[PDB]
């Protein structure tokens, strides 16, 4: 036994778009990672098709970070919609261990054909 | 949380960190000069396995130092009363001074 | 009874001797690498259900090969039985057989393994890693398998001895190639991993002495093109063993054979910037961190580290 | 000596290392030899090649 993600973490909705000001408002579903020492974003699926740079306003509110979305994963899920084709962009450098966190949390929860 | 920050993760974990050092300096307390060491350990811990030894020096020393420890170099002792064995080639005696116990 | 016998064998190589007692599973002593949610650690635990037969060379003596059938659990079964059958085409895959054999009124499934080494890997990085001259017999059986040496070695006392006995490095530099087969064969495991989309944690205890690798009981499926191996215990408790064995030893030689010459580099030319990145995406090719074959293009201290 | 020059010209940048340039270009080598069995295998006869 090496198990890959016993229990995993949550998502919310955030902004993002193609360069930088291009990121409009709420276009994507990030899975988060909640350390004590801040919240790091994990994975962004989108229905869009080339995005390249998300953003988050940092806790104070003063600032905000950006997020190089590199290059999607295309794949397609089962729901009371059908297939829906979306695009899997990882935060650029992301370590193979999160893609794998992400990928067995998605495949566990989320229906693909 | 010592193979997760060890393996998995890639960066500090100084909160860890920290908690990694209180607990060895809680249980290892530790003596060092310029490779002439010595070590003041809780046993019932060795005894489990749950710190360092004096076959795990062994152990480190043959793969990664690359030399064999023989165990006639390092010693062992039990009642604290008598100081090290051996420390920077002096030892130690607990004789009366005046009204009270020293040791030179 | 003894049909079972004839069930496991199957196709190939008929020459069983049960080294367990009957149809029952065998206790064993091997060294894991289990982190689940509950423990971690490096440390010997005590068999994965596995019975165990050893297959007969000719003339009926003793060869290491072994038909590892294990016991557990139906949705596993037909779990392996999906990722086998993506996984089968590549070379550094051993041959499963899986099969369902009924012991007394259940069809209870088997994972008949097929020409196994009687120790893995991580019996050999353990028992390197975690030395103890009182009690070497596993090094002492590795050792003297694999022809690097004999029995009668063993009698000459101080024999593990790195000061005296400074013969003993041409004892374990005949491990060399080996290892070195075992990180080729990883290698092309992971591009297959990765191009029949299978998400899996690699570990060294998932690979006999040979190459091969078994047992994927723990892994999930993606969208092919789209997989990912996760090499971080796996390289990382393996590497103080290719500088004890020397593993990179054949890579001075013409073409990289030990029966050829040795490459007689140019005088001058001291770069050596491509060969390092060469050496590197052959060897180390899933290492997911940058590798500066110069460090004075590191970031901090600890890529220093991780580049020296 | 020109053999210098000529070692050096012909450099990719102009640096050599430095373990390269006596082995090619010194006029005197010296051994050591601790007993006659390395003696025979090293320095034998009037003239070797190293
Ligand atoms: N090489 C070898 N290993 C054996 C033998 N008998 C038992 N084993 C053990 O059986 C192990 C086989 O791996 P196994 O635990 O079944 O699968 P795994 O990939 O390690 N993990 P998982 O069970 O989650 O799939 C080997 O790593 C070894 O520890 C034997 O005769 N030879
Ligand atoms: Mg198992
Ligand atoms: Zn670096």
């Amino acid at each position: 036994n090496n198990e890959l993600s016993p229990v995993a973490l949550r998502q919310m909705s955030c902004a993002a778009g193609t360069t930088q000001t291009a990121c409009t408002d709420d276009n994507a579903l990030a899975y988060y990672n909640t350390t004590k020492g801040g919240r790091f974003v994990l994975a962004l699926l989108s229905d869009l098709q080339d995005l390249k740079w998300a953003r988050f306003p940092k806790s104070d509110g003063t600032g905000t970070i950006y997020t190089e979305l590199e290059p999607p994963c295309r794949f397609v899920t089962d729901t009371p919609k059908g297939p829906k084709v979306k695009y899997l962009y990882f935060i650029k450098g992301l370590n193979n261990l999160n893609r794998g966190m992400v990928l067995g949390s998605l495949a566990a929860t989320v229906r693909l054909q | 949380r010592l193979y997760e920050c060890l393996y998995r993760n890639r960066d500090v974990d100084t909160d860890f960190v920290n908690e990694f050092y209180a607990y060895l300096r809680k249980h290892f307390s530790m003596m060092i000069l310029s490779d002439d060491a010595v070590v003041c350990f809780n046993s019932t811990y060795a005894s489990q396995g749950l710190v360092a030894s004096i076959k795990n020096f062994k152990s480190v020393l043959y793969y990664q130092n690359n030399v064999f420890m023989s165990e006639a170099k390092c010693w062992t002792e039990t009642d604290l009363t008598k100081g090290p064995h051996e420390f920077c080639s002096q030892h130690t005696m607990l004789v009366k001074q005046g009204d009270d116990y020293v040791y030179l | 009874a003894q049909s079972f016998l004839n069930r496991v064998c199957g196709v190939s190589a008929a020459r069983l001797t049960p080294c367990g007692t009957g149809t029952s599973t065998d206790v064993v002593y091997r060294a894991f690498d289990i982190y689940n949610d509950k423990v971690a650690g490096f440390a010997k635990f005590l068999k994965t259900n596995c019975c165990r037969f050893q297959e007969k060379d000719e003339d009926d003596n003793l060869i290491d090969s072994y038909f590892v059938v294990k016991r557990h659990t139906f949705s596993n079964y037909q779990h392996e039985e999906t990722i086998y059958n993506l996984l089968k085409d590549c070379p550094a895959v051993a041959k499963h057989d899986f099969f369902k054999f009924r012991i007394d009124g259940d069809m209870v499934p088997h994972i008949s393994r097929q020409r196994l080494t009687k120790y893995t890997m991580a019996d050999l990085v353990y028992a390197l890693r975690h030395f103890d001259e009182g009690n070497c017999d596993t090094l002492k059986e590795i050792l003297v398998t694999y022809n690097c040496c004999d029995d009668d070695y063993f009698n000459k006392k101080d024999w593990y001895d790195f000061v005296e006995n400074p013969d003993i490095l041409r004892v374990y530099a005949n491990l060399g190639e080996r290892v070195r087969q075992a990180l080729l064969k990883t290698v092309q495991f992971c591009d297959a991993m990765r191009n029949a989309g299978i998400v899996g944690v690699l570990t060294l205890d998932n690979q006999d002495l040979n190459g091969n690798w078994y047992d994927f009981g723990d892994f999930i499926q993606t969208t092919p093109g789209s997989g990912v191996p996760v090499v971080d215990s796996y390289y990382s408790l393996l590497m103080p063993i290719l500088t004890l064995t020397r593993a990179l030893t054949a890579e001075s030689h013409v073409d990289t054979d030990l029966t050829k010459p040795y490459i007689k580099w140019d005088l001058l030319k001291y770069d050596f910037t491509e060969e390092r990145l060469k050496l590197f995406d052959r060897y180390f090719k899933y290492w997911d961190q940058t590798y500066h074959p110069n460090c004075v293009n590191c970031l901090d201290d600890r890529c220093i580290l991780h580049c020296a | 000596n020109d053999a210098l020059n000529n070692i050096i010209n012909n450099a990719r940048d102009g640096c050599v290392p430095l373990n390269i340039i006596p082995l090619t270009t010194a006029a005197k080598l010296m051994v050591v030899i601790p007993d006659y069995n390395t003696y025979k295998n090293t320095c034998d006869g009037t003239t070797f090649t190293y």
